[PDB]
């Protein structure tokens, strides 16, 4: 538990990750801000997001909680944050690091799945109408994820 | 006609069918000793129709070493007719009775007799009529550590459920015309050759839907073949298979007969030449005493044993039976004959109950046919047992004098024990602690701690508790019923209210917790259990611990330095289905009671607390402003709750239902329909609702339906409580109202400056103000299950009745619904008993202070099926630190009160490793990769202090340790884990 997360932050410490940056929040270290930066070749380019990660006390044989806080127009994000993701439900192992899962979010915003989606009407103008799909991700990542 | 307000936690175990064929069986049982007394306790409790005592032998004071139901006021009367007015008192619907004399005649009036203390003479007249007569015949005895079972249920018994599992159920992708059925992905069946299934819910073969049972080939872990469904179809697209099982004749044999050539039950497989040692010596037992008027050998006496042994050879010689006996062993059943325990007459009293209601329901596997059981690694070795010390002393602990001693008395009546919790487990370990003895001496002492009170569905299996005691603190009447038992323990008991965690060291503080000599924890939760161990680990004392689930139970032991905690073991976590299968697309029944629940919390719960916080706090508005994720949504619920929406009498309530059903399963359904409609297809070509995916209806209100009424009534009565107004149960007034009903229009909807601001304030500036609403306040709806009229489990019943329509999913009645909502945890009184008992038998090794890891056991076992089994506890791992060989587990640092930096140099110092991280619970003291100039104003820093800073709160006065953990790297940079760090302030 303890010893796993601060071997994860140190490992974080040695290697910046440029992309991410996670750290405790104050000096808690079951509670981490993380950092997202928005893909280039992605609608949500030039983008900084704010992510709120709550490790479970059996942590690493349990998945931790990954919520987003910065608003975002993405099929498999609601408006409280959460995201349908694999690697947080049943796919975990205890050989994942934070960095990983940070990779896959950043992974997830660079292509949507809306196969099968959280939110059905961002999915519905993904797959219908994929130009005003591109112009409302922008808008929202302009008025959201910038200041 | 079962109250299922008494039976809820029972019901989950055995079924309406096998509790309704329970209702109209006899029991009687002779024998009113310990044994007998705690079978009927168990049969009372469990709902047999009545139960018939036979005891005409006056009462004597080693009588009351396991009888908890006699007192010393009673010496000289029988036992049954001082035992039946208070065995009356545990259950209402089981009449209890007393025959004077029996008759064989009279036996044919019962449906199950139960026989302890009774000679073998007496066993075999007795069974040569229950025999022929078809009536079921259950033996039991129990000599000192030693017990014995027999069970006799006619050569024609029919067993309807062989393991106590429920049929094994599974969705099936699709079957082929050829029989294969395979699961869906990632998906295994479980079922073995030879089962029976039934399809139901198959769409392209309805014939199959009928449920005749086939054949069942298993092809694979997820694959499977029925045979050839040719001529009802030719392609199944899904559908549910549910397995069948089918009755199992039993034939068994009577006791004379099964004399000479026994049937056996193994309690354990590392000694199973001992049973053909038992059958031998419990005859040769019979024999005696009736060589000697009934008068069984005395107390570690080696004339006895050695006559005892003479009867033994000539038992064996005259059976015909090849062993040869032991010696020591048969001498030792031999001494302890005249014993009388009262863990092993609670193990036994459990067993034997069991056994009645397999013969009653006709249902689990029974035993057979004769089960013996020993628990001799329990006898003390450090005191002294002889002749001289094991004599009766003209005493109530005379039944546990004659197998411990009086020296092993006076250890266990100076015990310092600590029960946490006051459950079943918690009220059976307070009798046997009642009735062992424990702490009646000058130096004892017992603390039980809960913070619950008893409620109706807790008197099915707290036999210490009634109905006059249902609203009062579970441990204080848990004490005042023990005190009562056993006069010895007035002022030995202290009772708490307090929950055992994190908050509650100021009262299980140190002083507290070093003068225990063991914990026992008798509660319900995983969070509590590694609470209470990992307080243990650091102070050092004996655990207990114990758990049950329906037929299932074990028992652990934890001993400081010798074997591994509690925490150590991990158990399967709890399943969390995702969002997204709950929000839009679920395909069992439980995604439907999950978003049910979900509806009801934010329907009834949350808009509720969200009003009442803005007309408490002054500032609720601009902090919900900018702290709600959504503020619109905040401000909805207060304008809808407050003005736009606020009922005035019962016929608006019934309106808003109307609302509410429309707005919850014909709207939203249409939006989904929608956006992803019955016809679209996924990216790659594939159809999208399909599989794991079901298509959707929208449901018209039609009055007349059950479901719908159902739903109308419970969300029309919640919302009447929120509001405080008054609801209303007959069908003309639903009718009346919602007769003149008109559906607002509408139409799925595609989307396609400060206005959103200007949008908020329009809303404010419309809520009333808060002063204009002073002292007036909502009812939020807490949930409670147990409540049968608080309209919970209905609305949730009817909400997940409704989603499951609108998805075709099958619906489940009120009973599965209650069951999957509340995490109601099946639960028994025999189970209790038998956790008990091994708990108890572990206790009396643990005072002894057994030192060796194979004297100790930890247990488990399953009485669906009769299994019981015992392992070694794991020794605690070691390791190697600075060469020198340390416990992982019972092992700390000790250090004084100093600074940071002199902790570091100590450890750079003396252990040699070099300090990269500390840290003290969840914060972060220290790190090897902070700034320099933020650990330049750390180092100088007490560790008192630094941890005060750091928390941002002030330590409390009784506060005298401070545990730390530190990751440590060696001097060649090599990870080494050390012990905590134990900072004495
Ligand atoms: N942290 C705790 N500290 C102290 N007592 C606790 C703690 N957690 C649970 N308990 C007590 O443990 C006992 C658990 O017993 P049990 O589960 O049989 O009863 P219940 O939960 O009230 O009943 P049911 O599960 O049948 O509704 C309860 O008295 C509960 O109050
Ligand atoms: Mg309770
Ligand atoms: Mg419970």
């Amino acid at each position: 538990a303890l010893k796993r997360i601060n071997r994860e932050l140190a490992d974080l410490g040695k290697d910046p990750p440029s992309s991410s940056s996670a750290g405790p929040v104050g000096d808690d270290l079951f509670h981490w801000q993380a950092t997202i930066m928005g893909p280039a070749d992605s609608p949500y380019a030039g983008g900084v997001f704010f992510l709120s990660i709550h490790f479970p006390t059996d942590y690493p044989f349990k998945p931790p909680k990954v919520n987003f806080t910065t608003r975002i127009y993405h099929p498999n994000i609601n408006s409280n944050g959460s995201i349908c993701l694999d690697i947080l439900r049943d796919q975990w192992s205890p050989a994942l690091t934070i960095s990983k899962v940070l990779l896959s979010i950043s992974s997830l915003l660079t292509d949507p799945n809306p196969d099968d989606p959280l939110v059905p009407e961002i999915a519905h103008v993904y797959k219908t109408d994929r130009s005003r799909y591109e112009l409302s991700a922008r808008e929202w990542t302009r008025k959201y994820a910038i200041g | 006609t079962i109250d299922e307000g008494l039976y809820s936690r029972q019901l989950y175990v055995l079924g309406h069918e096998a509790m309704k064929q329970m209702s109209q069986s006899n029991v009687l049982i002779i024998g009113c000793k310990g044994l007998g007394v705690e079978i009927a306790k168990n049969v009372c409790l469990a709902g047999v129709k009545s139960v018939t005592l036979y005891d005409p032998q006056p009462t004597r004071i080693e009588d009351l070493s396991s009888q908890y139901f006699l007192t010393e006021d009673d010496i000289g009367v029988p036992r049954a007719k001082v035992t039946v007015s208070k065995l009356a008192e545990l259950n209402q619907y089981v009449p209890v009775s007393v025959v004077d004399e029996l008759s064989t005649e009279y036996l044919k009036n019962f449906k199950c007799v139960v026989v302890t203390e009774t000679s073998l003479t007496k066993q075999l007249e007795i069974n040569d009529f229950t025999h022929k007569n078809h009536i079921a015949y259950i033996a039991a005895d129990s000599r000192g550590l030693f017990g014995s079972i027999f069970c006799d249920f006619g050569e024609n018994f029919i067993c309807t459920d062989t393991d106590g599992n429920e049929p094994l159920t599974g969705m099936i992708a699709s079957i082929t015309d050829d029989g294969v059925v395979t699961m869906l992905e990632e998906t295994r069946h479980g079922l073995e050759n030879g089962d029976f299934v039934k399809f139901t819910e198959v769409k392209g073969m309805p014939g199959l839907n009928d449920g005749t049972p086939r054949k069942v080939e298993v092809k694979g872990p997820y694959t499977f073949s029925i045979g050839s469904v040719k001529d009802l179809g030719s392609a199944g697209y899904n559908g549910v298979f549910t397995q069948v099982k089918v009755p199992t004749k039993i034939s068994f044999k009577s006791l004379r007969e099964s004399l000479k050539d026994p049937e056996y039950v193994y309690p354990d497989f590392g000694k199973m030449m001992r049973p053909p040692q038992y059958h031998i010596a419990f005859q040769a037992l019979s024999a005696f005493a009736d060589a000697h008027e009934g008068s069984l050998p005395r107390p570690r006496n080696d004339i006895d044993a050695a006559e005892f042994f003479e009867f033994c050879k000539k038992i064996a010689s005259t059976l015909q039976f090849d062993v040869e006996l032991d010696e020591k062993l048969i001498k030792e059943i031999s001494y302890q004959a005249r014993g009388d325990l009262v863990a092993m007459s609670a193990f036994l009293g459990g067993a034997v109950a069991q056994e009645v209601l397999k013969a009653t329901t006709s249902k689990f596997y029974p035993l057979k046919q004769y089960f013996y059981f020993d628990s001799l690694e329990s006898l003390p070795s450090s005191v002294t047992i002889s002749e001289e010390t094991c004599k009766p002393r003209g005493c109530r602990y005379d039944g546990q004098i004659a197998v411990f001693g009086s020296e092993f008395q006076e250890k266990i009546a100076s015990l310092s024990t600590f029960l946490v919790g006051a459950g079943a487990i918690g009220c059976e370990m307070l009798k046997n602690w009642a009735m062992m003895g424990v702490a009646t001496g000058e130096s004892g002492h017992i603390s039980v701690t809960d913070m619950d009170s008893i409620e109706k569905s807790n008197l099915n299996r707290q036999f210490l508790f009634r109905p006059r005691d249902v609203g009062k603190l579970k441990s204080e009447c848990a004490s005042t019923a023990v005190s009562i038992m056993n006069p010895s323990l007035t002022g030995k008991i202290t009772s708490y209210q307090e929950r055992v965690g994190p908050e509650s060291e100021g009262i299980f503080g140190d002083e507290f917790f070093e003068k225990l000599s063991l914990v026992t924890n008798a509660l319900d939760n995983v969070e509590a259990r590694m609470y209470v161990d990992r307080r243990c680990v650091f102070f050092e004392k004996p655990l207990l611990e114990s758990g049950t689930l329906g037929t299932k139970g074990n028992t652990q032991v934890v001993v400081p330095h010798l074997t591994e905690s509690y925490g150590s073991s991990q158990d399967p976590p709890e399943k969390s289905f995702p969002i997204c299968t709950l929000k839009n697309f679920p395909n069992r029944i439980e995604h439907t009671i999950a978003w049910a629940r979900d509806l009801f919390e934010g329907l009834f719960k949350q808009p509720i607390d969200n009003v009442n916080m803005y007309l408490s706090s002054p500032n609720f508005l601009e902090t919900s402003l900018k702290t709600s994720s959504n503020p619109r949504e905040v401000l909805e619920n207060i304008r809808d709750y407050l003005v736009t929406e606020k009922p005035l009498s019962f016929e608006e309530c019934i309106m808003w239902a109307r609302l509410q059903f429309d707005k919850f399963f014909n709207n939203n359904i249409q939006q989904l329909l929608f956006n992803f409609p019955k016809d679209s297809v996924t990216s790659t070509g594939q159809p999208f609702w399909s599989g794991p995916k079901r298509a959707p209806t929208p449901l018209s209100f039609d009055i007349h339906n059950r479901e719908h009424f159902d739903f109308i009534v419970a969300a029309a009565s919640l919302y009447a409580f929120n509001y405080g107004l008054k609801s209303e149960t007959d069908p003309a007034i639903y009718e009346r109202v919602l007769a003149g009903y008109n559906p607002p229009p509408f139409a799925p909807k595609s989307g396609i400056a400060n206005k959103d601001k200007q949008e908020l304030k329009s809303i404010a500036d419309s809520l009333p103000p808060p002063s204009s609403l002073v002292g007036f306040r909502l009812t939020p709806a807490e949930f409670e299950k147990d409540d049968d009229s608080n309209h919970h489990i209905d609305f949730i019943t009817a909400a997940s009745n409704l989603r499951a329509m609108n998805y075709d999913i099958t619906p489940a009645d009120r009973f599965k619904t209650k069951f999957v909502a509340g995490k109601i945890v099946p639960a028994m009184c025999t189970s209790t008993a038998v956790v008990s008992g091994l708990v108890c038998l572990e206790l009396v090794k643990l005072v002894d202070g057994k030192k060796k890891i194979e004297e100790y056991k930890n247990g488990f076992f399953n009485l669906a099926i009769g299994l019981f089994t015992f392992s070694d506890p794991i020794a605690s791992p070691k390791m190697k630190v600075n060469g020198k060989e340390i416990d992982k587990i019972w092992d700390r640092y000790n250090l004084p009160d100093c600074t940071l930096q002199e902790l570091i140099d100590y450890f750079q110092k003396e252990e040699g490793l070099e300090v990269t991280m500390l840290s003290s619970g969840v914060s972060l003291l220290y790190a090897n990769f902070q700034p320099p100039k933020k650990l330049a104003e750390r180092l100088p820093l007490k560790i008192s202090e630094l941890v005060e800073q750091i928390t941002k709160k002030k330590l409390e006065p009784f506060r005298k340790h401070l545990v730390l953990e530190i990751c440590c790297d060696d001097a060649n940079g090599e990870d080494v884990e050390v012990p905590f760090i134990c900072i004495k302030l």
